[PDB]
């Protein structure tokens, strides 16, 4: 499972 | 109620971890027509990311159980996945249509255009994670096209280390890996985004460096994961 | 089908969807037949998770309301939201409490089931007490006390001192004393004797509940060290 | 904040 942009 | 009251409500709800409240506030702020300030924009994004996030995560669990149960246990898992799926599409369709009606047409500068075009890419990608039938090829192409226009607009108008440009590369690379199944294009895209930013670690600013460096870290980790 | 509703509850549980989970076990309990104990535990986990999300939101916002000592607008907004959260939290507590009064307690046919459901009744009145102000509150506190006390009496008579359920009851009853009744010395002595009595009879531990007993004994002792701080 | 009985569970 790839990681996408998290919350700031 | 007035926009600024709604915003403060959204921040209470966020602090209380009540993200459906949070989304409902920010949805209704958006529906007022005014261009979103960028604290506000971030709030909308956080609310909706957490609201779909819970479904994406339940969907994945109930999906695995459904496919690992070869009886009438499967009938029950299937119905539950579907019920989860339909909540999840309702969340994406809602954001999607806020993006078409208010957010994208109101975007005045490149930065916001890339932000929302990216979001539109994302929400289409969440729908693609979950689509079967003739549905799929259309959803995917929607996602790809939103990312693509965003990507082009960021290569022309943002710096290599802009968190929002970096984030778009990260998610566009994830789209290529996870949706299109093109690991080779996903790697090349992530690797160039990491390299161009890492050569300008000067030029980061105080408001953006934590985000830009964290994203660069994820570009790399993904790279590591996909070369395995 | 009692067994479908129970299979969906376990599904809901794995999907971390505790409101769905709680709705399954609710209608299970309404079929009016005694819960098995895998069932009773599913009900208890569900509502503990459902009410716990509200309690935790309540504390956050109740705290913001205190840090905004006027600051009137922010405090008003915090008060309103607190009260919106309270009302979800009362609906959840009332839902459980009528299940206890209408089905679970009346149908409990064994001593361990009665202690479990009287403790649960102590628990939900305690969650209502955390959040009551004024007229309401004494009545609510009394009811919590009375449920724990009944539970506590049956469990001293029927269960071994290391039984997870008797230990958990002493843990919660002592938290009621300290936190709702503000009687820390009474909380400490309830927790200390429940701990010492379980240490005296470590031979009553069994293989299948060992872990829970040992964990609760540790929680007993951690409250005590905290309360003695 | 005191700890009460957690889920088994
Ligand atoms: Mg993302
Ligand atoms: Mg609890």
């Amino acid at each position: 499972r790839s990681t996408s942009t998290p919350n700031v | 109620m007035d926009k600024n009251e709604l915003v403060q409500k959204a921040k209470l709800a966020e602090q209380a971890e009540r993200y459906d409240d949070m989304a409902a506030c920010m949805k209704s702020v958006t529906e007022q027509g005014a261009e979103l300030s960028n604290e506000e924009r971030n709030l909308l994004s956080v609310a909706y990311k957490n609201v779909v996030g819970a479904r994406r995560s339940s969907w994945r669990v109930v999906s695995s159980i459904e496919q690992k149960t070869e009886e009438k246990k499967q009938q029950m898992a299937r119905e539950y996945r579907e019920k989860i799926e339909t909540e999840l599409r309702d969340i994406c369709n809602d954001v999607l249509s806020l993006l078409e009606k208010f957010l994208i047409p109101n975007a005045s500068q490149a930065e916001s255009k890339v932000f929302y075009l990216k979001m539109k890419g994302d929400y289409y990608r969440y729908l693609a994670e979950v689509a079967a039938g003739d549905d799929k090829k259309g959803i995917v192409d929607q996602s790809q096209q939103a990312y693509q226009e965003a990507f082009e607009i960021s290569k022309k108008e943002m710096q290599p280390t802009h968190p929002i440009r970096l984030g778009l590369a990260l998610n566009f690379s994830v789209f290529y890996y996870e949706i299109l199944n093109s690991p080779e294009k996903a790697c090349s895209l992530a690797k160039t985004a990491f390299d161009e930013a890492i050569a300008e670690l000067d030029t980061l600013s105080e408001e953006s460096y934590k985000d830009s460096t964290l994203i660069m870290q994820l570009l790399r980790d993904n790279l590591t994961l996909w070369t395995s």
